[PDB]
RNA sequence: AGUGGAGCCUGCGGCUUAAUUUGCACCCGGCCCGGACACGGACAGGAUUGACAGAUUGAUAGCUCUUUCUCGAUUCCGUGGGUGGUGGUGCAUGGCCGUUGUUGGCUGGUUAAUUCCGAUGAACGAGACUCUGGCAUGCUAUUCUUAGAGGGACAAGUGGCGUUCAGCCACCCGAGAUUGAGCUAACAGGUCUGUGAUGCCCUGUCCGGGGCUGCACGCGCGCUACACUGACUGGCUCAGCGUGUCCUACGCCGGCAGGCGCGGGUAACCCGUUGAACCCCAUUCGUGAUGGGGAUCGGGGAUUGCAAUUAUUCCCC
């Protein structure tokens, strides 16, 4: 729902952003092994709304991804926030 | 959700609410509800109250009940006929059951009864089974069994589908009626099965076995009457293979015929043979129930009806007059049962035909035999499948007819010289061997011995002659024959005088005869088993054992054998002789081994006759048995030790005697010596040891306590010994020695508690010693399991 | 203990080629079972021994007719040969 | 003995046909719904949703054709050789079944009936795989140490419990009546929603009617006959394997198909002592495409089913 909810592409509000930012923040520490989907749903999010992340959003995402990494699409998710332009 | 609580009227309403105002019980409540039960037809608040009523009534209001009878009876008929006039279910049910209730616990009582018995043919299931559960109730718990009888025959000749339950009703009420009306409603059902519906001769049916089976007295069912029962209901036998009458039938004729027969034996079995040619006859039919069921039925008529009587009835011959001939009539039933006809009830008749033999064969011998020759002859077929049963009734017939009688029936055919070889009756020497329990020896000696030599002579002149192969033939057959003075020694009723005529045959057949000697030792230990009953007979057996025992112990001592048979039938043949000769052979035994001339094996041997004179002797001889055996404990001869530590086990094994009585008179010597001989003991001489030690356990005193934590780790160095047998010894040691400190103090998990702190430093020093104890400890736990008191058994843990 | 196959089949059919030469007691069946067959394992000629003492003590108490006529076939086998 | 001849039936070819499906699949008509992404259009001036009534229709229907009432962004039009997702499919992949002993423990209506439906627990034990020890005053260079072999114990014997045979218990003798080593495991039967931006290949439902061999022919199974060793009519007298809550006894009516009632059968019980046909006896027929042979047709009656028309089937002429 939130992969398939972000590829409907919307005009986000930013206490949504908030909020779905505070969830990933919720997923900073846990070993648990993330399917490759989770990995699909942050690519979506890099993809849509790159733009209306603020810089620690970045930096903060850049941390998760680097405790939580992916062999496959990790660099993705690295190329889409290091070439994002903000507000 | 309601119901299932316990405040409901489950459960606390049939206990605490019958306690009105706290005194059980009043009807004060039930007499102030009259306005309720009167002049409102509501419905589902009078059912509350008529079962909460039913429910309350039951505790017992008896003198109240016998005072407002009249109140609660004409408060109940207006229930009634309002009810009637109404139309409803439930509130004439609870009311049927509490009228069931007043009139249990109880000129117008008439009236209540009859009140309630007219609701019973009220088409509602409801109305109509509480009804006829009332009126049960009220008759089981008569004066008016004949209103009730006379209103169920009248029912009956008014009338299709209240017979039936008019039917269950006297299938439940026939046991509680008087004869004449009893007889009234035979007359009533015979003239229901004149007509031809199933169901009314099934119920019918059903009542008469609830009739005969309640086994009613002279004043509900007389002889007389059941006997017409009996020759009336003859008429019907529905074809030969309905199954579900045949065996309602069957089942009737078998409970009237018990009754009869416990009212009058001799009538009974006057009517009987007719049953049984009846019986014969359906075994006919191609259903196996019926066969079954035929089969058990005069099974239990011929075990109880038939065995307990036939002492009364005496010996039968061809011409008896009396239930004599009624017995006579009844085999011959039994034995046309025999022929070709039946061929696949064979295995049943044979049933039959074995129970026979055992209830009747002693005294009716002299008629009885042509059946025996009829399945002499059977047993020639090609293929018989009931081999086995055919030989367990010729094992009853031997049994209870005696072989003597069979023999003249159906004799051997192998007496001496035979053309062929092909013994048709080779199986009779089998059925004897197994089944002679009660016939006297004088037949056997008389028949059997020069019937033996003969053919051994002629077995052996054969061996001698080339044949090698009927030799073996006729040797068999001789040893086989020679197997049946067992069965012969079983329970004999001449020993006191026909044993004198087999002391020297069993003498020279115990000694140059090997191949006898075992079953002849066997035979032996089978007599003394179950024929030293009486006191001729074992004074007998005593004055021929002063013949006997140097000659057993001759053949025991002799070099290589039945060394163990011999062994057992001198232990029984010294328990059960005089003691002098005992004091006697122990002074001779003494003798041999103390004689330095003398072998190894031969000393064993003598040791072994030692262990077995050493129970049977007086207090003297025993005592000097132990002196003399007291140095041998100390011998490094293994087996030596083992035989001392054996006698030592057996003079400590006679709970009461002599045993005994040198015990409490040398505890302290042999206490003495097993702690000075424990340093020296070999690996098998622990084995008798501990028992000999467990032999002076159970009655120890209290001032023993050193002797017994000194036995300690020998005790459990044998819970780890090699042998199985001295672990067993050890373990069973260990818990009659936890036994013995339940007796020396007052608090039993206390003495326990030091008996565990006796053996808990086992868990300290060496390896091996820490695993006996634990294995000890192991053993302790599972015997006294809550006295040694959890907690403690936790530190354990 | 409990029982195999192997050893009740090898005595079944040792009986019954050569039943006419065994003897009532174990000493003498463990005797033929040395100079009747090669048996190489130890533990299987004892249970073999002590199931033909078995057999021997129970086949003896039954009819003597079967043995006669078992007898017969044996030595006219015995005779063929 | 036949078939191949003849009539009928049926199977493959072929021919007709909308289809005569194929190695209900077929045909004739009427419903339902059919991506997002990108870009360009319409859209609060209002995008779009629901709808009565009438009709079209083989029938009715906001699922259609008229007439305006309401819902309002819940949007809807077009073009892409761009992906694709309610897709199909294989692999690794985590959990879970089954797989390779023993003893206990009732408010309601309904029926002949403790009949029917209806509400409504415990414990005990658990290698039958391979090797092998105790005792040798024996053989071997040998009673005290050795290390090769040969013995010895197998439940063999006794007494009880035992389906009287498998087994169990205890005991005598015996060194040994079981002391030590090694071995849980396995899923080609699989299952259950998880892991690989896992390899591949693409972007129908209900309704009414018909047809399902319709027939010039080729190639083959079959049935009935071409008659006198026969056809008709009457009489007589014999089976077996099976099945049945649809097999049927019996009574009445009809001439027959067949109707009505009342019983038995969940079965070696009732059909059913399975009263079968050829056969046997007696009558008529006389070598005649005929009383042999029955096809194809005309009329009427009955039965099974929603429905018998292209004849479902049976009876009579």
């Amino acid at each position: 729902f939130l992969r398939l909810l972000l590829d409907k592409k919307y005009a986000l509000p930013y206490r949504v952003l908030d909020a779905l930012v505070f969830h990933f923040l919720g997923f900073r520490t846990e070993k648990r092994e993330l399917p490759v989907l989770w990995h699909q749903c942050l690519l979506t999010l890099v993809q849509r709304y790159k733009a209306d992340l603020a810089t620690d959003q970045k930096e903060a995402l850049l941390e998760l991804l680097r405790l939580q990494p992916h062999p496959q699409l990790s660099p993705e998710i690295r190329r889409e926030l290091q070439s994002a332009v903000p507000r | 959700a309601a119901h299932k609580e316990i405040c409901a009227v489950l459960a606390a309403v049939t206990e605490v609410i019958r306690s009105q105002g706290g005194k059980e019980t009043e009807t004060e409540y039930f007499a102030a509800l009259m306005t309720t039960m009167e002049a409102v037809e509501s419905p589902e608040s009078l059912a509350a109250v008529a079962y909460l009523l039913n429910l309350v009534l039951k505790r017992v209001p008896s003198p109240v009940l016998i005072k407002k009878f009249s109140d609660t009876s004409k408060a109940f008929m207006d229930i009634m006929s309002a009810q009637a006039s109404s139309g409803s279910t439930s509130v004439l049910r609870w009311v049927l059951s509490c009228l069931a209730t007043l009139l249990r616990k109880q000129p117008v009582t008439l009236q209540v009864y009859h009140g309630l018995l007219s609701f019973t043919v009220h088409p509602k299931p409801k109305i109509r089974k509480a009804a006829q559960h009332g009126v049960c109730s009220v008759l089981k718990g008569h004066p008016a069994a004949i209103s009730t009888a006379k209103f169920c025959i009248q029912e009956i000749e008014k009338s299709a589908t209240t017979t039936l339950h008019m039917l269950t009703l006297l299938k439940d009420l026939l046991p509680c009626f008087p004869e004449g009306l009893v007889k009234s409603c035979s007359e009533t059902l015979l003239r229901v099965m004149t007509l031809s519906h199933v169901l009314v001769t099934a119920c019918a049916m059903q009542a008469f076995h609830s009739l005969f089976h309640a086994r009613p007295g002279l004043s509900t069912l007389s002889a007389e009457l059941n006997a017409q029962i009996i020759t009336a209901l003859y008429d019907y036998v529905p074809s030969e293979n309905d199954l579900q009458p045949l065996l309602a039938w069957l089942k009737v004729m078998e409970k009237a015929h018990i009754n009869l027969v416990r009212l009058q034996w001799d009538l009974g079995l006057g009517h009987l043979p007719r049953f049984f040619g009846t019986a014969v006859t359906c075994l006919l039919s191609p259903h196996s129930q019926v066969l079954t069921a035929a089969t058990q039925s005069l099974k239990e008529i011929l075990k109880e009806c038939v065995a307990p009587h036939m002492a009364d009835i005496g010996s039968v011959t061809s011409s008896a007059s009396g239930p004599a001939q009624s017995v006579a009539k009844m085999f011959r039933a039994v034995e046309e049962g025999l022929t070709y006809k039946f061929h696949a009830a064979w295995s049943s008749v044979l049933q039959l035909l074995c129970v026979f033999f055992e209830a009747c064969g002693r005294q009716a011998h002299p008629v009885m035999r042509k059946c025996l020759q009829s399945l002499c002859d059977l047993r020639l077929s090609p293929h018989f499948p009931h081999t086995a049963a055919l030989d367990q009734a010729v094992g009853a017939a031997v049994t209870s007819m005696g072989p003597e009688v069979v023999l003249q029936a159906v004799p051997l055919e192998i007496d001496g010289s035979e053309e062929t070889l092909d013994f048709p009756r080779s199986w009779l020497l089998p059925v004897i061997r197994d089944h002679v329990q009660e016939t006297r020896l004088g037949f056997f000696t008389t028949y059997f011995l020069p019937l033996a030599n003969t053919l051994k002579s002629k077995a052996m002149d054969l061996a001698q002659a080339g044949s090698t192969v009927e030799s073996k033939i006729y040797d068999t057959l001789q040893w086989q024959m020679w197997t049946l003075l067992p069965g012969f020694c079983t329970r004999p009723t001449d020993v006191a005088i026909s044993f004198k005529g087999l002391a020297r045959t069993l003498g020279m057949a115990i000694s140059e005869r090997p191949d006898l000697r075992v079953t002849v030792c066997q035979a032996l230990r089978t007599l003394i088993t179950k024929g030293c009953q009486a006191e001729a007979d074992r004074a007998e057996v005593s004055r021929f054992a002063k013949n006997f025992l140097p000659i057993l112990f001759n053949l025991y001592g002799q070099p290589v054998a039945p060394r163990r048979a011999v062994l057992e039938t001198i232990r029984t043949y010294l328990t059960i002789t005089d003691t002098q000769l005992v004091n006697s052979l122990l002074e001779k035994a003494s003798e041999k081994v103390l004689d330095p001339a003398s072998s190894d094996f031969t000393r064993l041997s003598v040791l072994d006759l030692v262990v077995a004179l050493a129970p049977c002797a007086d207090e003297a001889a025993i005592s000097k048995l132990y002196s003399t055996i007291r140095p041998y404990l100390e011998s490094k001869a293994h087996g030596v030790q083992k035989k001392a530590y054996r006698v030592l086990e057996e003079v400590c094994a006679s709970p009461q005697g002599p045993g005994a009585l040198f015990v409490q008179s040398h505890l302290e010597d042999l206490k003495k010596t097993l702690l000075d001989s424990l340093r020296s003991t070999s690996s098998p001489a622990k084995r008798p040891r501990l028992k000999c030690l467990l032999h002076i356990v159970r009655k120890l005193s209290a001032e023993h306590k050193e002797f017994i934590t000194a036995l300690i780790p020998e005790v459990i160095l044998c819970t780890k010994e090699v042998s199985v047998g001295a672990r067993k010894n050890a373990f069973a040691l260990l818990v009659e020695m936890g036994h013995a400190f339940l007796r020396f103090g007052s608090n039993q998990e206390e003495a326990l508690q030091c008996y565990l702190v006796l053996i808990y430093p086992g868990l300290v020093g060496a390896v091996t010693m820490v695993s006996c104890s634990i294995l000890a400890l192991t053993h302790l736990l599972f015997e006294f399991k809550g006295l040694m008191g959890t907690s403690t058994v936790e530190q354990l843990l | 203990r409990v029982r195999t196959k192997t050893v009740k089949k090898a005595a079944r059919v040792i009986i019954e080629k050569y039943y006419t030469r065994l003897g009532n007691d174990f000493h003498t069946n463990k005797r033929v079972c040395e100079e009747i067959a090669i048996i190489p394992s130890k533990k299987l000629r004892n249970k073999i021994a002590g199931y033909v003492t078995h057999l021997m003590k129970r086949i003896q108490r039954g009819p003597v007719r079967g043995i006669s006529i078992k007898l017969q076939e044996e030595e006219r086998e015995r005779r063929d040969n």
